[PDB]
């Protein structure tokens, strides 16, 4: 997560009016979504990373790995 | 569902969904519609103008499909 997926989920979202619950829903939204793609295309076997990517996206272990 | 982007949509700007006037809409949309539920909903997702260019492929589809839908083929079309 390093400082950098913290701080993409905070300053992306930190409304003052939001309530936590949209920085839980925008990591759903955000990566974990596509996680769940990567999974299913098998670019994620096993194993998973965090990378950031300005804007946001998600890395793979494209060898099914 | 909701149409209030409906105010945003008849904008006709462009067949794309654009930045701020979808946020203008989502924004109206909690005004109008407790954020409570839109704080926890997985997402709002907007609808995409049907352009012609989508029309071109819808009206293929729906003929196809309204055709399909009549009861038996004793008659139905060539559609040419």
């Amino acid at each position: 997560l390093t400082q950098e997926a913290k701080d993409f989920l905070a300053k992306y979202g930190y409304s003052d009016d939001m309530g936590a619950r949209p920085l839980n829903r925008l990591i759903q939204n955000e990566i974990l979504n596509k996680l769940a793609l990567r999974i299913l295309k098998n670019e994620i076997k096993d194993k998973e990373t965090v990378n950031v990517v300005l804007e946001e996206c998600l890395e793979v272990l494209p060898n099914h790995e | 569902t909701s149409n209030l982007g409906a105010e945003f949509i008849n904008s006709q700007q462009g067949s794309k969904i654009q930045e701020s006037t979808k946020n203008l809409v989502m924004g109206a949309v909690r005004q109008h519609f407790r954020p409570e539920f839109l704080n926890r909903i997985s997402s709002i997702v907007i609808f995409n103008k049907l352009s012609r260019k989508a029309i071109h492929k819808i009206v293929d589809i729906r003929l196809k499909e309204i055709e399909e839908r009549f009861e038996q083929n004793d008659k139905h079309y060539k559609l040419n």
